[PDB]
């Protein structure tokens, strides 16, 4: 019927244009929540429609916009959502192109909401499926330079794959979660290490190269964490170890460079 | 060969 000034700035506003059910609620955090989404740019620009978006309230798995929207909608409502820049696609944009600072119209059907996985009663298979979509995430946030969010979905499927305390698993299902818990780790570092979280891309470096210490990005991103921390003494074998995998690599070849001249004071 | 920047 009228507007909704969600933020009380009008970066964030909501109209209803269809209601739901009489009998119909609102979604809480945890719920996943499935929705059919038609993004529009300020000018009238659709963008991409997907019509079955499916999504965990308040893991914030595609925009800070729906998982600050979407809790004011009831199950079965048709609402029109107009966001700023900066809860959306920010200073960057992305791939199904989005122009930098660009103002989102968001077209929201949110069409159901059940209850959140007990992460400790997930099956081997359930577990690998939810892992891998916290990692599409994360991958999504991370190529548009959302670090703070792609280190956010990189931790939910870190939680979800160690959560298996309770459930007996299969040796095969153990060792493809492993491989996929190292992934993610390795994803985390090179997120942590572009925010400079040293001390927290460190951790995530050590427990990678504890499970393959021939991992060259995790050696790389150590051996770029020590230098950039000054411990030159420590990072030049790392990064060498690195170079020996890959003699010819003209990123490793800078870094090392660039840390023998700058160790000069 | 490898591009560090890269997520998997």
């Amino acid at each position: 019927e009228e507007w909704l000034d969600i933020l009380g700035n009008g970066l964030l506003r909501k109209k209803t244009l269809v209601p739901g059910p009489p009998g119909s609620s609102r979604p809480v955090k945890g719920q996943v929540v499935t929705v059919h989404l038609q993004t529009s740019l300020e000018n009238g620009t659709r963008v991409q429609e997907e019509p079955e978006l499916v999504f965990t309230l308040g893991d914030c798995d595609v925009i800070q916009a729906l998982d600050l929207s979407v809790p004011l909608m009831d199950v079965g409502e048709t609402a029109m959502v107009t966001a700023d820049s900066k809860y959306c696609y920010g200073p960057q944009g992305r791939s199904p192109y989005i122009p930098p600072h660009a103002a989102l119209c968001l077209e929201v059907t949110l069409k159901t909401a059940v209850d959140g996985p007990d992460l400790e009663m997930l099956t081997g298979q359930e577990r690998v499926a939810l892992a891998n979509r916290k990692r599409e995430c994360g991958n999504a946030h991370y190529q548009r330079a959302d670090f703070v969010l792609a280190a956010n979905s990189y931790d939910l499927a870190i939680k979800a794959i160690t959560s298996s305390a309770k459930v007996d698993m299969t040796f095969e299902e153990e060792a493809q979660l492993l491989q996929l818990k190292v992934k993610c780790l390795n994803n985390l570092a090179a997120s942590q290490l572009k925010l400079d979280h040293y001390r927290a891309a460190l951790r995530s470096c050590s427990l990678v190269l504890e499970h393959q210490p021939d991992n060259i990005k995790a050696l790389f991103r150590k051996g770029k964490v020590l230098a950039q921390q000054g411990e030159y003494s420590e990072a030049i074998p790392i990064l060498r170890a690195a170079l020996k995998l890959e003699p010819s690599n003209k990123t490793i070849h800078a870094e090392l460079s660039k840390l023998v001249k700058k160790h000069a004071a | 060969d490898t591009e560090m920047e890269e997520v998997d």
